């Protein structure tokens, strides 16, 4: 079992990070000031061209990645003997 | 049809009744367009091709392509540089590849040259999702959206580049290589294989048939790895 | 990227003022890249179209440029002259790397170069695209409407309304991968295009191949089809530059020159072939006929096949060839040179 065990640490660990990000980050004896302040608020009630210049960036990696794929698929031994 | 000798020709093949048989054979000679010679030829061989020049003598061949699943045919049309295809050919034979399930023929028409932003109007995209037997999925999903064109509610309930609305179409109708060949044409594509299984994983616990949903598992694997190795 | 390329080119209407037309270009067809368009003068240097072009484009430096000529058959050419373009002509400009420059217009010849292209592209996964340009009037444009704008860097939405073809103007054809648009100011006639074509094409042969340099000048070749009587100034000004051509078989605006080379008989070829103006056009065949080097036949030959050691039997027959093999990246012509014992 223990390589099914790194596969299911290594999924879970991005919702651990996620909460310590997600925290009050003040520490559990003094944590009654942002309990506080959640209260008082309770009480009460990229850039465009960044953005196409990432995706045409991925969108040249994707081509060349079709076009080793079909490249390796031709060249492998079953499709020459496909093709005499 | 090569061409009195004429009541010669009714008198040594038929052996009997000349002039009747005359006046028919000449009624057959009004309408000689509807008529075609097997001489020459290879012998059995080569059948089809002159059963559409006869089709055409008689006079849509594309469609015709389509419609005997096979492929060599139109690709032979489209080389052809005599007849110069239209638009509106290419995209009727597309809604017929659609329909039906051979992605072959959506690779060989789309690369031939074709405007999808013209192609999908909201009378065809109707048109596509009426491509459902009765008894699966999507027509429950579809039928319920409706009892409370209206896919953004399914993808609820569930969770000019119009290739994803045909990236969620195949997935939804479960077709495997349409898909594929709908995400390489796409952008924005780690997303949109991660989007792709999540959906096929969302829809295959939720199957009826142990078989179709095996086979939704099977697609969603594929999805995961073609994002690993984008990535 | 769009400024300086706006400034440096000009247009004159003569007052000579910069451009407005210019960045790339999309079609309505889905799935394909972008074609660059650039509306320039005609009395302007290739020197600087060929740093915009090779550097900020982005274009390798050609081993080898093609002009394709002719277009005497409007709606149907031949299967065999279209066999010859899809094949021996577009593989060579694939295998070898390789411009082909011709008209950018569908009129001509142009829609059965472009139609070859495509189907190349179709019927074969070659990992790549054959790189095929275009010089065009400006004044011939069908809706030239569509990229007047004058900030850049733009896919202008070129649309086909479907129009009957009127010879006032013409549209552009969608298999090129970039495109030139000379402003001449006329407006009418196609005709006020050939000199900036010739002198890219000698500015080309001019510069050489290679890295940093050091190498052969690149080899320009002119191939002829059926074409007119518009062709035969067009031919003389050519070889009298210093360029070689080939010819086809093809129809009679070739086969002139054919005939003329294969030997008054010639008031009589020139009396049926081109139908117009005798004396005239003999003197300009006869002025084809002082440098009969400079011409070479493709007839009796294999047919879409064979092409790249025929254009090696034009530049030899014009006169190296081991150089040439480095520089197309083929090693079977180096290996058949260095058996021959002669």
């Amino acid at each position: 079992v223990h390589g099914n065990s790194d596969l299911y640490w290594k999924a879970q660990r991005y919702s651990l990070i996620r909460e310590f990000h997600s925290r009050p980050a003040l520490a559990p004896p003094l944590i009654i000031i942002s309990h506080v302040r959640l209260l008082i608020k309770w009480l009460r009630r990229l850039s465009k061209e960044a953005e196409r210049k990432l995706l045409t960036w991925e969108s040249v990696h994707k081509e060349n990645f079709l076009l080793a794929q079909a490249r390796d698929k031709r060249d492998s031994d079953s499709e020459r003997l496909k093709r005499t | 049809t090569l061409e009195e000798a004429r009541d010669r020709i009714r008198r040594y093949f038929p052996k009997g009744d000349p002039e009747v048989l005359q006046a028919q054979v000449e009624r057959i000679m009004t309408r000689k367009e509807l008529l075609t010679v097997y001489s020459s030829e290879d012998g059995s061989e080569e059948f089809e091709t002159i059963v559409l020049r006869a089709l055409v003598k008689a006079c849509d061949e594309l469609r015709l392509a389509v419609a005997w699943n096979r492929v060599d045919i139109a690709q032979s049309e489209l080389f052809r540089g005599d007849i110069q295809w239209r638009s509106f050919h290419l995209e009727a034979s597309l809604m017929d590849a659609l329909l039906n399930d051979r992605p072959e023929f959506v690779r060989l028409l789309i690369s031939h040259g074709l405007s999808l932003g013209h192609f999908l109007t909201p009378v065809r995209l109707a048109q596509l999702y009426s491509a459902v037997s009765p008894n699966s999925l999507i027509r429950n999903l579809l039928d319920q959206a409706s009892h409370a064109p209206n896919v953004g509610q399914v993808l609820r309930t569930l969770l000019q580049a119009p290739w994803s609305d045909l990236l969620i179409w195949a997935l939804l109708l479960n077709r495997a290589q349409m898909a594929i060949y709908f995400w390489e044409k796409g952008s924005n594509s780690v997303a949109s294989a991660l989007g792709a299984c999540l959906l096929l994983r969302v829809m295959a616990r939720l199957e009826s048939e142990a078989e179709e949903a095996a086979r939704r598992k099977d697609l969603a694997a594929t999805f995961e790895s073609m994002s690993v190795d984008l990535f | 990227p769009k400024i300086f390329r706006k400034k440096v080119c000009t247009t004159f209407i003569t007052t000579e003022k910069p451009t407005d037309a210019y960045g790339d270009l999309d079609f309505t067809y889905s799935g394909r890249k972008h074609s660059n368009f650039l509306r320039l003068s005609d009395r302007t240097d290739p020197a600087t179209v060929y740093s915009l072009v090779t550097r900020s484009w982005g274009f390798r430096a050609p081993n080898l440029v093609v002009s394709v000529l002719g277009g005497s058959g409007g709606p149907v050419l031949q299967t065999w002259l279209q066999d010859l373009l899809r094949r021996g002509l577009v593989r060579a400009a694939q295998s070898t790397g390789a411009w082909i420059v011709t008209g950018g217009l569908h009129t001509g010849i142009g829609r059965h170069v472009g139609v070859a292209v495509r189907d190349h592209q179709t019927a074969s996964t070659g990992s790549s695209k054959v790189v095929a340009m275009g010089v065009a009037p400006w004044g011939v444009v069908r809706n030239r409407d569509m990229l007047i704008n004058p900030k850049g860097s733009f896919p202008a939405r070129y649309r086909w309304r479907g129009d009957p073809e009127d010879g006032v103007e013409f549209p552009l054809d969608y298999n090129y991968s970039a495109f030139f648009l000379v402003d001449d100011g006329t407006y009418g006639r196609l005709g006020g295009e050939n000199r900036f074509r010739l002198r890219f094409e000698s500015y080309v042969a001019q510069q050489k191949t290679g890295v940093g340099g050091t190498g052969i000048d690149i080899p320009v070749l002119l191939l002829l089809i059926d074409g007119d009587e518009k062709m035969l100034k067009r031919i003389e000004d050519a070889t009298q530059a210093q360029l070689p051509c080939l010819l086809v078989a093809g129809s009679g605006g070739a086969a002139d020159c054919l005939v003329e080379t294969l030997e008054e008989a010639r008031d009589r070829i020139r009396r049926y072939f081109p139908k117009g103006d005798p004396e005239v056009l003999q003197a300009q065949v006869e002025r084809i006929m002082t440098r009969k080097e400079l011409l070479t036949v493709y007839s009796s030959e294999d047919g879409s096949e064979e092409f790249e050691t025929i254009v090696l039997r034009a530049l030899v027959k014009a006169c190296d060839e081991l150089r040439l093999a480095v520089a197309w990246n083929r090693v079977d012509i180096a290996q058949s040179e260095l058996f021959r014992g002669d």
